[PDB]
């Protein structure tokens, strides 16, 4: 929680499955989307952080 | 090594997406067809439903 | 029906996963109540059930 | 001169041209295009929105 490895992801296909088959108790809890509608859609920047 | 459940690590990553209409780059897995000119038709030019 | 631990959250109205989509789906108007409990005492053998 | 005549004009223009501006004024949702709306949220919650 001191530093926060943010990492953009570029220009790509994102599916959004391998995070269903990820390490055990993968709850996908969203707080103004949804996961049965969070693979059919584009992102212009997505930002990931650790 | 055994630490109690109330005090476990957690591995946590967000994702936290721009929703806007800015031209996106970051897609999702789906399909293309072909387009029409004259016809009205149901579209959803990217992510434009 | 007998399912594992981890999988008793997709028995809610309106869930992903392997059993919520292709095992027991639930419509999104059940109104109703789910029951489940630990049944690892008599459905839990030697060298798997 | 032809002000009265010309009032009641602008009147019935003013008028709708607030319904068109408010169409794309969100009144406690996370977008003002309904077509949106129902692209990234559950039925469970897309309809309190």
């Amino acid at each position: 929680v001191y530093a926060w490895n943010r990492k953009r992801i570029s220009n790509c296909v994102a599916d959004y499955s391998v995070l269903y088959n990820l390490a055990p108790f993968f709850t996908f809890k969203c707080y103004g989307v949804s996961p049965t509608k969070l693979n059919d859609l584009c992102f212009t920047n997505v930002y990931a952080d650790s | 090594p055994t630490y109690g459940v109330g005090h476990q690590p957690y591995r946590v990553v967000v994702l936290s997406f721009e929703l806007l209409h800015a031209p996106a780059t970051v897609c999702g897995p789906k399909k293309s067809t072909n387009l029409v000119k004259n016809k009205c038709v149901n579209f959803n030019f990217n992510g434009l439903k | 029906f007998v399912i594992r631990g981890d999988e008793v959250r997709q028995i809610a109205p309106g869930q992903t996963g392997n059993i919520a989509d292709y095992n027991y789906k639930l419509p999104d108007d059940f109104t109703g109540c789910v029951i489940a409990w630990n049944s690892n005492k008599l459905d839990s053998k030697v060298s798997g059930n | 001169a032809l002000g009265k005549l010309q009032d009641v004009v602008n009147h019935n223009a003013q008028a709708l041209n607030t319904l068109v501006k408010q169409l794309s004024s969100k009144f406690g949702a996370i977008s003002s295009v309904l077509n949106d709306i129902f692209s990234r949220l559950d039925p469970p919650e897309a309809e309190v929105q």
